[PDB]
């Protein structure tokens, strides 16, 4: 029995920024969803698409477990077919999404004293992000007629802003580590069970 | 570039300003809790960064054009960013501006007041002991302890403010305004549709009906206090002269710590004994705020956040962490919602904790509005909303079910009248003072002439309006509107005026929504979910919608309504009416 990497992808010391989220392909692994919810009673495992019971006897193909750290309300923004600021420019889910989300309240892990700027989100994208697209690019955003030439300012905005997570924000703008499971059915032998 | 560029610029400003304002507020909180002049230095540098960024974004805002393009609340947000205050203009002109603000705040502490050249009973300026050593009802102690205070403050304040106001009104040449007096009152401009356009001169036309036609009603009350003063000691009101204003006891108009016991002629019914029931039962700072939160959530307002208790500083410090003693409700950017009140348990601390919790509840309603609209719908709304719960939580009917007062105390007739007299004398008499001070400020902001001929006319008008004057005049040495905290730094005064009317209107609306029989004062906001949502639908609005339309959508009111204030006492008014029949 080969236990699936839901340990080293959940208990990771640091997650990835939202504008560049790490998509982890996992296959040939037995998925023990029971062990996931054994850390405090404050999970937000509101599961979409499939039944709340994961049907551990139902076998899937490779599941795409990609994790990132967002705020509280942006957890609500992450949904199968809902608009906003982060579900349009950073992480969009298809209307026929199969799988669901897991969001923590990670305030004792990545809420560094005096603020940490290691978490960057993408604002001002100007074009709705197609589902499951990263777009890790550092190019100053242009809205006005004046062609920006590597210098920001009026009408030239840097599209990668910062969360600046630190404690004392509260139930609102605090780091909610989010990892979502994308269960895919693309022929092939079924391995994830 | 149209709304397409405006929305992106506004989003960028919101995102950056949120973090910068949170950092500034955190630095200010650290300074106020840990004053060591190093927190002062870091607070100063953070505030400098915030001011520089806000000025840059405001310059970009003026660079934008707002003729007709912006129909939605984007127009309101850009206007809020466009109000730049005293800034801009040529470098040569604004260079000397930085040399005025630094010395503006240093003029207050220059006055030392104690026994003249006497080491005995001389002490520095501290608010802790002033409130207990200044209020003294005596015929002699009020002469030099007051004339000297009034004189030694404005020794040269007028000859400097004469050009200060001129140079400040010269700034109005490039902000599409006309007068610095109109600058303050122009913040109410708000139009919603055709036929509801807001005139710039709405205040100067709607104030005559709300004040002048009912002035005699608020004048008989001033006659009531005249008769009480004579009984205590004779020679307090001259038959030919006028009562002195410097020996009234307090020019702050907060409370009367000496005249309250000597108010009811009978003086037989017992008074409240709240502290006796708080000290023994174990009520402290950690629990009074919890009781206030319980009261607020019994109406429908949400519970305070987990961090609110985590970082609040509701108790005295430990190791030399001096704090400026003042109850202030703090926002701290991203919904931190801290509260600063370093006080023990008393009668007034409970009620002011309720008022501060009302401030925090109002703050926890527009956290979804844009950063430029995360403010009260009006200057007077933010304090009035808290004061509504502050006054509503003070009724014995509220302090009979919790357990603070015994349940065997049946309500009495004269006791509730005595309770309402203090609250109807502490704030109702403040409205004439605020009105006269604001009208005097408006008239002197014009600066059309120095005082060489207006001196006699001003004092004649003051005598014929209220009828109080100093026994002897003074030379060019004093200035009246200088010795006060909220005039030293050039604040407004309509905030303390409209707050009373707004709070009474909201109280009337909420008690109407309560649908409770009985009397008009036993109605309480607690245990009224419908009243809770009726209040929340106004609190959770911010500056997105105009305050006029906000007040309209709740119950229907074009402007200020003093009729609810009058009807708050109309059912119980014969007691005062029957004691005013001995005059013609
Ligand atoms: C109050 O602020 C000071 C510094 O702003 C904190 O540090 C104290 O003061 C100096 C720092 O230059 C050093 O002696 C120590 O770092 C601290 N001294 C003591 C006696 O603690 C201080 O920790 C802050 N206090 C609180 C309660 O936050
Ligand atoms: C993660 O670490 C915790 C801490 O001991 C442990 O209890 C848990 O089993 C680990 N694995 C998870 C949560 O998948």
């Amino acid at each position: 029995t080969n236990l699936c990497p839901f340990d080293e992808v959940f208990n990771a010391t640091r997650f990835a920024s939202v504008y560049a989220w790490n998509r982890k392909r996992i296959s040939n692994c037995v998925a023990d969803y029971s062990v996931l919810y054994n850390l405090a009673p404050f999970f937000t495992f509101k599961c979409y698409g499939v039944s709340p019971t994961k049907l551990n006897d139902l076998c899937f193909t490779n599941v795409y477990a990609d994790s990132f750290v967002i705020r509280g309300d942006e957890v609500r923004q992450i949904a199968p077919g809902q608009t906003g600021n982060i579900a349009d420019y950073n992480y969009k889910l298809p209307d026929d999404f199969t799988g669901c989300v897991i969001a923590w309240n990670s305030n004792k892990l990545d809420s560094k004293v005096s603020g940490n700027y290691n978490y960057l989100y993408r604002l001002f994208r100007k074009s709705n992000l197609k589902p499951f697209e990263r777009d890790i690019s550092t190019e100053i955003y242009q809205a006005g007629n004046k062609p920006c030439n590597g210098v920001a300012g009026f009408n030239c905005y840097f599209p990668l802003r910062s969360y600046s997570f630190r404690p004392t924000y509260g139930v609102g703008h605090q780091p909610y580590r989010v990892v979502v499971l994308s269960f895919e059915l693309l022929h092939a032998p079924a391995t994830v069970c | 570039l149209t709304e397409e560029n405006a929305k992106t610029f506004l989003n960028n400003f919101n995102q950056e300003a949120e973090d910068l304002s949170y950092q500034s507020s955190l630095a200010s909180w650290n300074y106020n809790t840990n004053i060591t002049e190093e927190n002062a230095q870091k607070m100063s540098e953070a505030a400098a960064k915030w001011s520089a960024f806000y000025e840059e974004q405001s310059k970009t805002a003026q660079s934008f054009s707002l003729q007709e393009i912006q129909t939605p609340i984007i127009k309101r947000q850009l206007q809020a960013l466009q109000q730049s205050g005293s800034s801009a203009l040529s470098a040569d002109k604004n260079k000397q501006l930085n040399t005025i603000l630094n010395t503006m705040s240093t003029i207050y502490s220059t006055g030392k007041v104690c026994n003249p050249k006497n080491p005995q009973e001389c002490l520095l300026l501290e608010p802790g002991l002033d409130e207990i050593m200044a209020t003294s009802t005596d015929y002699n102690s009020r002469l030099w302890a007051w004339e000297g205070w009034r004189a030694e403050v404005g020794k040269q304040l007028r000859p400097l403010y004469e050009e200060y106001v001129v140079l400040k009104n010269e700034m109005a040449r490039a902000n599409n305004y006309n007068d610095y007096g109109d600058y303050w009152r122009g913040d109410y401009e708000a139009e919603g549709a055709d036929g509801y356009n807001y005139n710039r001169n709405q205040l100067i036309e709607d104030v005559e009906r709300t004040f002048a036609e009912i002035k005699p009603l608020y004048e008989h009350l001033h006659a009531y206090v005249r008769r009480k003063l004579m009984d205590t000691y004779p020679s307090y009101i001259s038959p030919t002269g006028c009562l002195p204003a410097h020996l009234l006891g307090d020019m702050w108009g907060r409370f009367w710590t000496n005249l309250y016991p000597l108010t009811v002629p009978f003086a037989q019914k017992p008074n409240i004994d709240v502290t006796d029931a708080m000290m023994n039962q174990g009520w402290d700072a950690e629990r009074i705020f919890q009781e206030a939160e319980k009261f607020f959530v019994s109406v429908g307002l949400p519970h305070m956040t987990q961090g609110f208790w985590a970082n609040s500083m509701l108790t005295e410090p430990a190791d030399g962490r001096k704090v400026v003693c003042h109850p202030t409700a703090w926002d701290l950017g991203h919904g931190d919602f801290r509260i600063k009140m370093c006080t023990k348990v008393t009668m007034d601390n409970f009620l002011t904790a309720h008022h501060e919790m009302g401030h925090i509840q109002y703050d926890m309603a527009y956290a979804r509005q844009p950063f430029l609209l995360r403010n009260g719908a009006n200057e007077g709304f933010h304090e009035a909303v808290g004061e509504i719960m502050s006054l509503s939580a003070a009724t014995p009917k509220h302090l009979k079910s919790i357990g603070l007062l015994p349940s065997d105390f049946q309500e009495d007739s004269e006791t509730e009248i005595n309770f309402l007299l203090k609250q109807a004398l502490t704030i109702v008499g403040t409205l004439p003072f605020t009105y006269m001070l604001e009208k005097w400020r408006w008239m002197v902001f014009r600066g059309e002439i120095p005082k060489e001929q207006w001196m006699k006319k001003w004092w004649e008008m003051k005598r014929e309006i209220v009828g109080v004057v100093e026994p002897l005049p003074h030379d060019e040495t004093y200035c009246d509107p200088a010795s006060l905290f909220h005039v030293s730094n050039d604040y407004s005064f309509i905030r303390y005026y409209t707050r009373t009317i707004y709070q009474f209107q909201f109280q009337e609306a909420l008690c109407q929504a309560a649908k409770y029989n009985g009397s008009l004062h036993k109605c309480d906001i607690s245990n009224s979910t419908e009243a809770g949502q009726k209040l929340l639908k106004m609190l959770s609005l911010g500056n997105s919608e105009p305050w006029t339309k906000a007040l309209e959508n709740v119950v229907g009111a074009r402007n200020m309504d003093v009729k609810p204030l009058l009807n708050y006492f109309q059912p119980l008014f014969d007691w005062l009416k029957e004691q005013n029949r001995n005059s013609f």
